């Protein structure tokens, strides 16, 4: 539901 | 949109102010509906802009399923910098959209009248939800999508109102959903974390890049994994395991404040392994007793505008239940299994007890918050570690 990638 | 609570404080929500949700600003000290159940429901579908029509999608029609795949593959959620887009497969969509109790009218599409092109979608599936001391029949809302050429034209508020109407017609008045944007009003805020499995690929596609200061060599060695899991008696879930997986999950989830309440049929649907959709492994011990299980689902993404790498293969932590095997050992085996199956990255939220293993297993914190929301239900917010609910 929400596309994350490493901070 | 507003992705932080900062940019959201500075916004006015013309649509969400009309809806039975709490205000962003207020803080909640009560438990219960925002408004009473309606005993008469609008019979007519809401009006769409001229040239568009409602169409309920029969996903049993392979051609219709493919139209939905294409709409989502081209227009659904992207990362913050427009580098990756979710690429839900057709078979995954069938899994997520036809659980027990699914209704065809809750697969709510929008089409162009002339061309019949699918340009909008929203869905609802029924679920029993345990929220603090209350259990409610609800729907889960998923896959809200408006074609890119049709955006910023109020189509999304109409899709929300129309699925609300169709859910009300069936006597359900609460819903649960998630989003990467901040809206009135999150019941909990979770953070995605990422575990590199194929760090080479992840860096050449700029999903991640080298921590300072580290070589590609150090980075690979840091993320290497065993070639086989370590836990004794780990094996794929089978039909005979459905009751005990149901029992384990039910007891494990009682310790959290927002959870699903699954029937045994729903347990079979959500956990019985399907290649390229959902993987579930149980621990059968030396006495033949199933004492733990781990699960993760398959959700790849399109890599946009890239000449050589077209897709990222992501695994997502689903539900992990431990009663004898340490959670850390369970999740370490999940990483190994994902690596074996060809996944490039393993994603997990910081909900349930995941914070106890994320850093130790070398997850890196992501840039994405996943907000959890209830519709027409007022209750105190909770910390991520009390959220015991995972959606697709
Ligand atoms: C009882 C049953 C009840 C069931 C209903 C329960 C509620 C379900 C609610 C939906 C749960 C979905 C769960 C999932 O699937 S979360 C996934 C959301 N999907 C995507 O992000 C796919 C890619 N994006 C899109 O396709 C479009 O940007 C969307 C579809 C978002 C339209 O976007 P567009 O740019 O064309 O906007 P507009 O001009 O049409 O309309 C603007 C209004 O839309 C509000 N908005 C924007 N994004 C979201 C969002 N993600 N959730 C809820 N509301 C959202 C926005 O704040 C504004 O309201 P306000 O700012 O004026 O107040
Ligand atoms: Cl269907």
């Amino acid at each position: 539901x929400c596309f994350s990638k490493p901070r | 949109p507003a992705k932080t609570m900062e940019e959201a404080s500075k916004r006015s929500y013309q649509f969400w102010d009309t809806q039975p949700v709490p205000k962003l600003g207020e803080v909640v000290n009560t438990h219960g509906p925002v408004e009473p159940d309606k005993d008469n429901i609008r019979q007519e579908p809401y009006t769409l802009p001229q040239g568009f029509t409602w169409d309920a999608l029969d996903l049993g029609d392979r051609g219709v399923l493919k139209e939905l795949y294409t709409l989502l593959n081209e227009n659904y959620v992207e990362d913050d910098d427009n580098m990756f887009r979710f690429d839900y497969s057709p078979e995954f969509l069938l899994w997520a959209l036809r659980p027990p109790g699914w209704l065809p009218q809750w697969h709510c599409g929008v089409r162009v009248v002339s061309s019949r092109k699918l340009v909008g979608f929203i869905s609802a599936i029924p679920a029993n939800i345990h929220i603090y001391d209350t259990e409610k029949k609800m729907v889960e809302i998923n896959f809200l999508c408006v074609h890119k050429k049709l955006r910023s034209k109020r189509v999304a508020p109409v899709l929300i109102r129309e699925i609300t109407r169709r859910v009300h017609l069936e006597g359900i008045f609460q819903a649960v959903y998630t989003a990467g944007v901040v809206l009135p009003k999150p019941v909990g805020t979770c953070r995605y974390w990422h575990r590199s499995l194929n760090p080479r690929k992840l860096i050449e596609v700029k999903f991640s890049h080298l921590s300072r200061n580290m070589t590609m060599q150090r980075t690979m060695k840091l993320y290497r994994l065993p070639e086989t899991p370590k836990t004794a008696g780990l094996r794929p879930m089978e039909t005979k395991d459905i009751p005990v997986v149901h029992q384990l999950l039910t007891r494990y989830l009682k310790q959290f404040h927002l959870t699903p309440v699954m029937s045994q049929e729903e347990v079979e649907h959500w956990f019985y392994p399907q290649e390229n959709i959902i993987d579930t492994f149980v621990v059968e011990n030396a006495n033949g007793e199933v004492t733990d299980f781990l699960s993760f689902y398959t959700l790849p993404s399109t890599i946009m505008n890239h000449p050589t790498h077209k897709s990222l293969k992501a695994a997502y932590s689903f539900y992990n239940v431990h009663t004898q095997t340490p959670l850390l050992d369970l999740m370490s085996d999940a990483l190994v299994l994902a690596k074996m199956k060809g996944f490039d990255v393993f994603n997990a939220l910081d909900l349930m007890e995941n914070k106890t293993f994320l850093e130790k297993l070398k997850f890196g914190i992501g840039d994405g918050n996943l907000q959890y929301y209830l519709y027409n239900w007022k209750c105190p917010s909770m910390g991520a570690e009390k959220v015991g609910l995972v959606l697709q």
